[PDB]
């Protein structure tokens, strides 16, 4: 949407825009206010047979669409809690999501000037390494770390450990 | 028997510190902290006669500052009356005097001692302005000449700490017609070094100048309640109570003015749509339509207010579903009517 | 107010010391600090020095403040500091303030004889 990629008028806290719990207030600001909530619902109702179509569609269709800072947090919210729903049901989801996240990590790094939410993103990386993915994707992560900015490369030595 | 006689007979042979102190102690039954008796007046008198200053007087002044013999204000009073500005070597020596005992100024005494310290630093900065004006005109008449580059190095370290700024500002208020000569030389200070243009000296020099004129994220639904309470029942008052409420709210919590106008308009829309049907719908729509230009005209009068509301509307024109729900009740486009109302208000 | 231990202590202290309380720091509390004044025609001027004694002064080992840059600009003062670090490090435990005061007093002559 141009409200995502082009209209970047909102510079402050974006996580309030990625939750329908904030829409308890008169806080419908976008179509994306609703589409996440059904994404909260439908994928909760979806079994692993329905959920298995999601990662291929993300890694093939929705992969080069993320261009602004908002789409990055939008696709991180798109997988975040449901990773637990992915966790018990499919190890292919762990392999594909480690490969996919570390693929678009360099993709957004190639096409960024300044991003300010690297601290919660690195905390999420720590969380998924320690809780979600373990160390399934390790070797290619080193090469992708070698492709990062040195300031971005600094805070993932423990990821390399 | 004189102090001048005493420093003279100390000068005639070579004495080190310990025997000199022993002689000074046996001479006077009363110490009198060696300052109210004015010891330091003749200490700088005989050290400036020669073009090359003697090291004996410098070694004499070394230990007295390090010990409790000579205080810090007495050196400043003597150097502040140095005037002349004739030779470069004694100016460099005066700069080297400033290198150790200054920047602390720990006054352990009475309140009058601190008042004297404040006026001493006032006259000292006046002498700093005078000596830098002399060192700048020396370079101006010369054309490396790093003498002014070290005078500004002296200048920047005399104002780095916050206590220097506090002392200068608290001495500014207590004294009248004293800071006038400060800007009388400051008007020349900027322009002389602007004539001698440098790639980097101007930045730090005018940073110290701006300091010496300096001596004299998160959504906030708090104001949502402020706007919403007024139109509930106490909407029959004047236009100034709500103004002195909401403008003061911006004082308490850091609020961007585009965010302020964003809240101003979204509250007007919410009070329109979320009002239930009946006489309360009409009352709320009238409240959101007829008192919001009155406060904004006064805000424009008291305040830049044209540019920020454009970004406020840039924020505002994204709320599609909530404000589209208002158009079901209103059966029409309220945006046209309100953006002609703003033009009617000018 | 002040305990009687220090009141009996200062009764037979040398008149060549004029030690008084520190103007800074807290007051009427367990820890006390006493800044010393030396008025001797024999000895030259030195920094006045300041101690530190906690509550229950008997049966404890007190301390002394540290300021290395005050004894600079002269190697004589550095020798005074080195003599302080020499004499005070062999002082026995739980000693009174007379021992530290007198070891501070004698080191001035011990450095003056080397200086002269």
């Amino acid at each position: 949407s141009p409200s995502l990629t082009s209209e970047t008028e909102w510079v402050g806290y974006p996580f309030r825009l990625f939750d329908f719990t904030a829409c308890h207030q008169s806080y419908s600001e976008m179509s994306c206010s609703y589409t996440l909530a059904l994404a909260h619902a439908v994928w909760h109702h979806s079994s692993i047979g329905q959920l298995s179509l999601i990662p291929k569609f993300l890694t093939e269709v929705l992969l080069p669409i993320v261009k602004t800072e908002f789409q990055l947090l939008y696709v991180y919210h798109l997988v975040g809690p449901f990773l637990q729903r992915f966790q018990q049901e499919r190890t292919r989801c762990m392999i594909e999501i480690g490969v996919a996240f570390y693929d678009m990590l360099l993709n957004v790094d190639q096409c960024s000037t300044h991003l300010n939410y690297m601290d919660p993103i690195c905390d999420f990386l720590y969380h998924m390494k320690y809780m979600f993915t373990g160390d399934s994707v390790k070797e290619q992560v080193e090469k992708i770390i070698c492709n990062l900015k040195p300031a971005l490369k600094l805070r993932l030595r423990f990821i390399t450990h | 028997v004189n102090l001048k006689q005493a420093i003279l007979q100390a000068w005639k042979e070579r004495w080190s510190d310990y025997q000199w102190a022993i002689n000074m102690k046996k001479f006077f039954p009363k110490g009198a902290t060696w300052d109210i008796l004015n010891l330091a007046d003749a200490l700088l008198e005989q050290a400036m006669i020669g073009p090359s200053p003697n090291p004996l007087i410098l070694s004499y002044l070394k230990y007295a500052i390090s010990s409790q013999m000579v205080s810090y204000s007495s050196v400043l009073t003597a150097i502040s009356k140095f005037d002349d500005f004739s030779r470069d070597l004694c100016v460099q020596a005066l700069l080297d005097i400033m290198d150790m005992f200054c920047d602390r100024l720990s006054c352990h005494g009475k309140a009058e001692e601190c008042i004297g310290l404040c006026r001493a630093l006032l006259s000292a900065l006046h002498w700093l302005l005078r000596c830098t004006a002399a060192s700048a005109e020396r370079l101006r008449e010369g054309l490396g000449e790093k003498q002014l580059a070290m005078c500004l190095q002296r200048l920047e370290k005399t104002l780095s700490s916050t206590k220097n700024r506090a002392l200068l500002h608290i001495a500014k208020l207590e004294e009248a017609s004293s800071w006038t000569a400060i800007e009388h030389s400051l008007l020349k200070l900027g322009e002389i070094l602007a004539n001698l243009s440098n790639p980097q000296l101007r930045s730090q020099a005018e940073q110290c100048g701006t300091l010496i004129r300096s001596i004299p994220k998160t959504g906030f639904p708090t104001v949502h309640a402020v706007i919403l309470l007024e139109g509930t029942m106490n909407l029959t008052g004047e236009t100034q109570s709500l103004v002195e409420q909401l403008t003061m709210v911006k004082r308490m919590q850091h609020i961007p003015t585009p965010l302020f106008v964003l809240e101003i308009w979204k509250a007007c829309f919410v009070g329109l749509i979320e009002s239930p049907e009946g006489t309360e719908e009409l009352k709320w729509t009238a409240f959101t339509f007829l008192k919001i230009p009155q406060v904004l005209v006064k805000l424009k009068k008291y305040s830049d207010f044209t540019e920020d509301v454009n970004c406020a509307f840039e924020f505002l024109l994204k709320l599609t579903p909530l404000l589209d729900k208002a158009d079901q009740r209103c059966n029409c486009d309220c945006t046209n009517f309100l953006l002609q109302e703003c033009g009617k208000q000018g | 107010s002040i305990p009687s231990v220090l009141q009996g202590e200062v009764a037979r202290l040398d008149p060549k010391f004029l030690v008084n309380l520190d103007p800074s720091h807290c007051s009427n509390n367990g820890t006390v600090h006493l800044i010393c004044k030396l008025d001797d025609k024999d000895l030259p001027s030195v920094p006045p020095l300041e101690l530190s004694v906690p509550a229950d002064y008997p049966a404890q080992s007190p301390l002394w403040i540290d300021r290395q840059w005050q004894y600079d600009a002269n190697p004589f003062l550095q020798s005074v500091h080195r003599c302080m670090t020499s004499r005070l490090l062999q002082l026995p435990d739980k000693h009174s303030v007379t021992a530290l005061l007198n070891t501070w007093a004698q080191s001035v002559h011990q450095a003056c004889l080397s200086a002269a």
